[PDB]
This record gives C-alpha cells, structure tokens and sequence, in this order.
DNA sequence: CTGGAGAATCCCGGTGCCGAGGCCGCTCAATTGGTCGTAGACAGCTCTAGCACCGCTTAAACGCACGTACGCGCTGTCCCCCGCGTTTTAACCGCCAAGGGGATTACTCCCTAGTCTCCAGGCACGTGTCACATATATACATCCTGT
C-alpha cells in the first residue's frame, strides 16, 4: 500500500533518519 | 448579603428543581452552528434538540460535580481552571 | 385453573427494606391524630 | 504560473443611539466586518481574523474565527483599524487591510 | 379450538413474552431462540421496573407528589445503592440532580 | 395509513397499578418507564446471545438468560431477579 | 553447585582448561537441570 | 451560523455549577466551561449526523441523538418513544 | 488440519509489506491476532446495530462504512473509509 | 481459483471474514462487498498498526516486532490510543514519562 | 486463609514506581490491598459465573478475558 | 559511608520501571490470593495456570493506571508525595467511586 | 561555579539458547456454477413538521460599583517517608514416582425448534373528556447580618 496517514509516513521518513544517525555515531 | 450566603442558598435551590438551566433559544443555534460543518442545510426536531440539551445539561453537572472535589482538594472553595482539566483528564476527556 | 396471584405479585419481599426507628414514631404520631381525629374516616 | 483571485468587502456598519450614554459616553454601536463578495465559506482558506483597534479599549487586539467575519463594538469617535486575514497555510502572508 | 391462552399469562407476567421473544427471534440476538429465554427476560425486565417504579413513588409522595415526574426517577435511582450502580451510566431526562452539598462548602 | 409505533405503556400501567394502587403516573415518566425496559432488554438479550455464542452455541437459552441476569443485576438485584425468572419457569411448565 | 545454577551466564562464556566437581555424588539425575547446567560448560577436561 | 458558543452566558454556567455542589466559581473557569460543552456537544451532533446521511434523512431525528450518547456512554431515558 | 484458526497468516502478510525484514513475536503475534477480533466485532456489532437502525434486515457495505465512520478518529476513518471503498471498488470490476 | 481476497489487491482473508459475519447473529443478509468492506479496514489498521510497532522495535535496534513496541505505537498516536483507550496489551508496559514537579533540579 | 497480604509494600511501591509516583504514604499499601482485592472479586466472580456456565471445572483464560471485557477493561494477549 | 539525597534512588526507580515491561508482583503469592478470592464464589474451582496469568496482568495494569491517576492528584495539591486523598479523588473522577 | 569521588548508565563486541520462520503434507473451507425467491430501491403521493416569519411582554442577561472572602506566597515547625544496612521468611530444587480429574471428541438418537399455515383476542390510535398541580396570594418561620 505505502499509503499511510502523512504524520505516520513522515514518521517512518524520522525513523529512518533517527537509525542512520544512531548509525553514524555507532559505527 | 455574606458573599456565599446567596450562593448557598442557590446551591439548595438549583439542586432540587428539574428544570433546564441553559435557555433555549441561545443553546439551539448553537447546536445548528456545530451542525453546519457536517452537512448544509440539516434539519431538527424539535425533541432532537431538547435531547441533546438534556444530554449537555447532565454531562456538564456531573462534570461540575467532579470539578468541585478536586477544588476541595487543594482546600479551596473555588473551581479553578486547572480543576476542570484535572477532572477531565482523570476522565480520559484529553489524557 | 391457576394459582391466580402471580400476574398481580404485589409484595414480592426479594427487596424489602424495612421501615423502622423514626417512621415507628410517625405511625405512632399518624394512630395518635387519627385517634384524635373527627367526622371523616 | 497560477493567480488565484478571491473577491471580497470590508466595512463597518454604526447605528446613533440619539443621545449620548451616560455610563461610557459612547454616541454609536458600529459593527466592524470582512465578508465575501461571492457567496462562499472563507473558512475554507482562512484562518482566523485579527482587527486591532484604538487604544482607548481595555484590549485592542480581537480576533474572529468564522465568517462572514465580524465585532460588534460601542464608541463615540472615528479611527482606522488594522484588519489582519490570516491564511490556512502558515506558508502563505497574511493580508494586511 | 381452545380458548387461547398467552405467554405472560401461563407463566404470570405483565411485560409482553410475546413482544419480548418477538424482538429476539427477528433482532439476531441469536440464531434459534428456545422456550424460556423471553420468559425470563420479560420477568426480569419488569422485575427491575417494578423495583425502580417502587423508589420513585415512594420520594413522590414524599413529595406529596400524586404523579411521577422524571425527578421522582432521578432521585431514586441514586438513592438506592443498587438501581444507581445499574444505572449508573443513565441520564434520566427531567429527573434533576440530588441536592448533596459538600460538607466544605458550608457555613463556618 | 397509520403510523402505529409500539411501546411498553399498558404493561407499565399494569404493574404500577398493582404495586401502587393509589398512585398514578405521568406521560413522561411512561416514557422513561419506556425506555428503561428497552434498556434492559437489550442488557440481558446481548449478554445471553454472547453467553451463547462463547460456548459455540446457535441458540440463546433461559439458562443464558438467567447467566445473563447474574453477569448484570448486582448481587441483590441479581438474586430477586434469578429468582423471580426461575419461579415463572417453573409455574409456565407446570401447565397452569 | 548451588550457586552455580542460578549464575551460570557467567561461567558458560569461559574456556576452562579443567572442571573440577567434588563428590559428584550430588549429579545423580540427568534430567536434574544442574546436570544440565554443568554439561554446557566449555572445558577441556573434566574431573569427577 | 456564527458565534453561536457565547450563548451560554455567564449566569447560564453559574446556575449549572449550582446544581452540582459548586459554591463559588472563579472567572476563567467559564470559558473553560464553554470549550468542554463545545467539544462534547460536536462530538455528539457529529456522530447523530452519521445516522442521518446514512439513513439519507435531512432532518436529523430523536432516535439519531439517542443513539449517539448510547456510543459515547450517555444513555438517556424519556426519547424512546 | 483446522482445530484453531487465527490471523497470523495475514498479520505476517501484511507486516512483510510495511517493514520486509521485521519480524514479529509469537506473543506479539498473538496479540495483533485478538486486536483484530476487537475491531472486526466492534465494526460488524455497530454495523448490525446499524441495519437494525434503518430497519433493514441485511449488512451491506454501506453499513459497514458508516460503522467505520463512528468509530475511527478522523484521519483513521478517513483513511480506512477510503480503503474500504476503493477495495470495494475494485472488487466489483473483476 | 481466485480467492475473493485477491479480487480487491489485498493480503487478508475476504472469504473468512464473509463467514465471520453471516454466522455471528448481526444481521440475516452479508452483501457481497460487505465483507469486502470490512476485510480491507481490519488489513488497514493491521498496516497501519504493525508499521508503527515494527520500526518502533527497529528504533529499539531490533528486527523483530515486540509487543513492547506494540504498545509504544499504540500509545504514541494519537488516533490509535483514542481507538485503543481501554485495551491493555499485555507485557506491554507502560509509557516513559516523569512529571515535571517530580523531576529535580 | 487471608492472603491477601501477599501483595507486599514493596511489590506496591513498584507498582507505583511503574506508575510514576516518587513519594509514597504510608497508609497508601493498606489502601492499595483494599483497592486491589475488590477489582480482583469482581473479575474473578464474574470469570467463575463464565465457568459454572458452560459446566467446566476449571477457570480458563478465555472466561477471564471474557470477564475482563465485561467490566470494560480489556487486555490484550491471551486469545482474546 | 555514601547516600543518596531523598529523591534519588526514587528517580532511577521511576526510570528502570517505567521502561521495563514485565510483573511485579510476586507470582507465588498472587496465586494464592487467587484462589483465597475464588474461595468465596465456588467451592474447588481449578484455575488453569494461565488464567492466573490474565488476572495478574489485567490487575498489575489497573493498579498502574490507578497510581498515574493518583500521581496527578497528588500534583493538584501542590503535593509531590501521594496518599490516599489523590487515589481517593483520582478514582472519584474515574467514575470508580 | 569549578573540584573530586563515587556510583550509575551506556554502547561495543562475544557467546549460546530457542523462538521465529522454513517447508511438507493433508483437512476445511472458501470458490465455482446455477435456480429461486425475494431486499430494497426507486417512482410517486399523502400530509406533518420544520422552518420563518412578526408582535408584545418582561425576564434576564449584563455592566458597574464596593467590600469581603478567599487565593498564591512565606516561613517555621516537626515528623514520617527514603536510603540503606542487617535479620528473616519465602521459595526454589532433587528426591520421589505417577494416578486421576477433567477438558476434548463422537456416535447415536429423541426432543425441541423452525416453518408455515389459519383464527381471534388485545394493542394501538383515536376520541371524550377530568382533573393534578402550576401559578398566585399571604402570613408564618426561619435565617440572616449590622449593631
């Protein structure tokens, strides 16, 4: 679907973000 | 007259008549003005709008009846603000 | 035929709650008037 | 390469009380107002409405937040008011009349 | 054939069995009704309006009302302890409130 | 033609009438009357039909019913009505 | 060996070169969960 | 229709507070007051607005409010018929 | 087989179209299977309610929908409306 | 040869929840989009639902859904706590908050 | 038997540290035990009527999920 | 010697169990209290070992609840400490009471 | 504000256990294909309400003016919960070996319940009105509050 509520994608958008930042401080 | 005494004597007064406290008139556009962003032009009966004027009457004595308990909780005598939220938000109203 | 009570079933004590101390004088005071009372029954 | 135009009219209407009061020494009731020229729900696009006033009112600054937009409102004298229309977009600059 | 006798009436009820059953076997409460389910709902039914129409006739008269009136239902429904907790959740239209002042708020 | 609606008004009457021979009652509280037995109908109707449909069961019964009864009237409540219900069983069955 | 049992996250994660258990008379059962414990010990050798 | 929530005045609260056992009221609390009756009045009138469009009706009836504080948990008696 | 039947088919189904490589818990997996039997009998039970409203005697979709629209906050109704209709849609062209 | 399910570009069970329906007592009559209908909600709160849990446990440097996350998505929105108000997942916990007058400093 | 002391200060003072309170009285474990035994009688007394009913013995988790739902606090995970 | 100010300790409770989600109450003694409650309703009633479960977790969350509840009305009374007058009126508001 | 100790957190990297998913193999159940009543939809049409206006009356909302009473604030006083170390109870094994109490499941079968008739009282909606009690009036009783 990837037809979800605009809050709940630009969620998703953060989530991302927030993991390749926990990334780029880890790694 | 001791401020609360007139106050009391309303107390006993309003807590033992039935009737509506709110008028009609004023409270029934506002009922048609909340309508009118849901769909032009609705209409009511008339036993409708006292209904939802006994269902607004109620759930506002009640909520005065639980507002009061938490001003006597801070040793008030005096509702505040923060007694309405308090008792709405332990009601789950805007947790 | 029937028992010819149950449609009408008027005590029904499952709920009975008992009148008692100040009502007892109530009744007392109503026989006392009563007693003192006139003409009309 | 899109301009959209959006008609409207803003005024005040004042009613004379035939004689001065006596409690505040006002001479008029005026309504103060913004609505549409068409027949049309600004409240689609608009988000609220601020008009600021003189400073003779304990506040000048009053806002409305439903159309035909509108205050009502008691006074002797004449003075300009500030009518701010903000939009439903924050993206968007407010009007200035 | 023989005279025909009703529901409410063999068993001894006033609520109408015949109503009662009938709102269930077509209101998909179930998929086959049997033979004592409106019996019992009807009894109770009306057990609690007997029970409720009690309480409100008494505060009535305390009244010295001759007539129900909605405030004979909303002061009797929360002055028994078991008729409010049952409904508890229910507003009773034109019955009123009951006139419990906190004991805070008085005079000192 | 007609419009006739349907309501609980004579049976009220009725009971009233019996547990309360001088007092009367009034078209609005009839109403209220009313709409309390509706209520509780419905209470007792659903909690039998899912009494029922838990026990993976196609009928609503009297004995869901009086389930019913105890799962919703409290405790008192409950005994008079269980009671009540289960006495008008028993006189129903018996032919009378 | 009793507190062996409930700390033994500890002890598996080691290369122990010799297991040593004294009066092992105490490892009767095999289905004990102490014997369990015991057996997933990594060591090299063993001693009864 | 417009500014219609200013018709619940100041007395118009005071006397509902009376009624439940409030004594004295203080000055913000009355648009307190007026934001939770609003909230729960559109609550309400929204959800019997969606018997009525379903129904296809224009008038939005008894039953429809009825059965709308039946959803929020607001049963009330003496609109059943 | 049969015995008990649940979700978990379509609850991994789905959750392997949102998040490819996320798995989920049995227990997790558990408890969206009884989250779906809360809505399915709150939406069909208010959908019920609803033909017995309207006097039919038949749950169509539009029962169901309106079902939806009572118990959704806004946006979820909105969205889950417009699911509802459009798989609808799309099932009636085939 | 077709799954009803398939006929709206789903992955949940339109066949199943048909029977669901006209077997529970809720009406006499399941049309043929009524099930159609529901089948699509329940998937999309199920997407909606899982996304948030997954990549919730994936914040928490996981790659599998656990029913603490389950309660973070659930308890983080703000339309699916209205939804969820009185349902307690259990093994869920509770949500990391300390109230302002308690904290120090 | 009177067990109801099982649910211990400390168990209550974790529960409430749960719960995010940071102070507790000391009157508060002799409240929270009557508090707790009455919502527990409730669901368990509704679970047994659950049991009785369908003329099984032993309380399942399916009667008290069924009995939890009556009161309206509804959970999550146990088939139900 | 070392020790925390009166508020410290109480802080790091607060966080390792509001982040931890698993039961605390003892199992064992739950159990039993249990079956002391179901004594009352019917007379040996086996209880299936994860009925118990259910209970334990539907009582831990209603107890947790009740203490966020009475944790604000503590707050009400400019009180950081909690007692039984903010679950009293907690619960009053809940419609509990 | 910096210091300086002393405890807590807090990710990194490591190491096995075991749940989560992988596949396989039939059972249940959803699909397919088709006949058979019909749900409700839609096209009128009767006829209540709903709505919309207008006037007269006056309760009532409302603004203002004025103290009094109640509300955030301060500080001091005293105790009762927090922190933390020691004594005590609960509570796991191992040791001890299986019955049996009871959910889970079917196969018969007889009883109950749907289905589907044709009657016949009884429940609704009128109509015909009778009358609780709302509104009005006055003295009696508190029931104050300023002296």
């Amino acid at each position: 679907r990837k037809s979800m509520r605009q809050s709940t994608a630009e969620h998703t958008r953060q989530t991302f973000l927030r993991v390749q930042e926990r990334q780029g401080q880890s790694r | 007259y001791r401020p609360g005494t007139v106050a009391l004597r309303e107390i006993r007064r309003y807590q033992k008549s039935t009737e509506l406290l709110i008028r009609k008139l004023p409270f029934q556009r506002l009922v048609r003005e909340i309508a009118q962003d849901f769909k032009t032009d609705l209409r009511f009966q008339s036993s409708a709008v006292m209904a939802l004027q006994e269902a607004c009457e109620a759930y506002l004595v009640g909520l005065f009846e639980d507002t009061n308990l938490c001003a006597i909780h801070a040793k008030r005598v005096t509702i505040m603000p923060k007694d309405i939220q308090l008792a709405r938000r332990i009601r789950g109203e805007r947790a | 035929m029937v028992e010819k009570k149950t449609s009408v079933r008027s005590q029904d004590p499952g709920q009975r709650r008992v009148l008692d101390r100040a009502a007892r004088q109530r009744r007392i005071n109503r026989q006392l008037e009563a007693l003192e009372n006139d003409n009309f029954q | 390469g899109v301009t959209i135009v959006k008609p409207i009219v803003y005024g005040n209407v004042a009613r004379y009380f035939g004689k001065k009061r006596e409690e505040d020494g006002h001479t008029h009731q005026w309504t103060v107002y913004v609505k549409p020229y068409r027949n049309e729900d600004m409240s689609a696009y608009v988000k609220k409405i601020q008009f600021k006033l003189h400073e003779s009112y304990g506040n000048p600054l009053r806002v409305v937040t439903k159309p035909p937009y509108e205050i009502t409102e008691t006074g002797w004298g004449e003075f300009e008011i500030i009518i701010k229309i903000f939009f439903i977009d924050p993206n968007e600059r407010p009007v200035t009349l | 054939r023989a005279k025909a006798k009703s529901r409410s009436s063999r068993a001894g009820l006033q609520f109408p069995v015949g109503r009662v059953h009938r709102l269930l076997r077509k209101g998909n409460y179930a998929e086959r009704v049997g033979a004592g389910a409106p019996v019992y709902l009807a009894a109770v039914l009306e057990y609690l309006t007997a029970e409720i129409l009690e309480l409100a006739g008494n505060a009535a008269r305390d009244n010295k009302k001759t007539r129900i009136i909605p405030r004979h239902l909303q002061l009797a429904i929360r002055n028994d302890e078991e008729l409010n907790k049952l409904l508890g959740r229910v507003t009773i239209a034109q019955g009123g409130v009951l006139p419990n002042i906190q004991a805070v708020l008085l005079p000192k | 033609k007609r419009s006739r609606k349907e309501s609980y008004s004579v049976y009220v009457y009725k009971v009233l009438k019996q547990v309360h021979p001088d007092t009367g009652i009034s078209s609005k509280a009839m109403g209220i009357m009313n709409s309390f037995v509706n209520d509780i109908f419905e209470r007792i109707a659903g909690e039998a039909s899912r009494l029922a449909h838990y026990n993976k069961r196609s009928t609503i019964t009297s004995r869901e019913i009086q389930t019913a009864v105890r799962l919703l009237l409290p405790g008192e409540l409950a005994k008079h009505a269980v009671s009540e219900g289960t006495k008008a069983v028993t006189k129903y069955t018996s032919s009378k | 060996y009793k507190l062996v049992l409930q700390d033994h996250q500890a002890f598996r994660r080691k290369n122990w070169r010799y297991l040593i258990l004294d009066e092992a008379q105490n490892i009767k059962n095999f289905k004990s969960q102490r014997w369990q414990s015991l057996l997933n010990f990594n060591s090299q050798r063993r001693l009864l | 229709l417009r500014d219609n929530i200013q018709g619940i005045t100041k007395p118009a609260i005071r006397r509902l507070a009376r009624r439940g056992g409030v004594k004295r009221i203080s000055g913000l609390i009355y648009e307190e007051t007026r934001g939770v009756l609003k909230v729960f009045l559109e609550n309400v009138i929204r959800d019997a607005v969606t018997y009525t469009e379903h129904a296809k009706r224009k008038t939005v009836t008894a039953m429809d409010v009825v059965y709308a504080l039946k959803r929020q948990g607001r049963t009330l008696y003496g609109f059943g018929g």
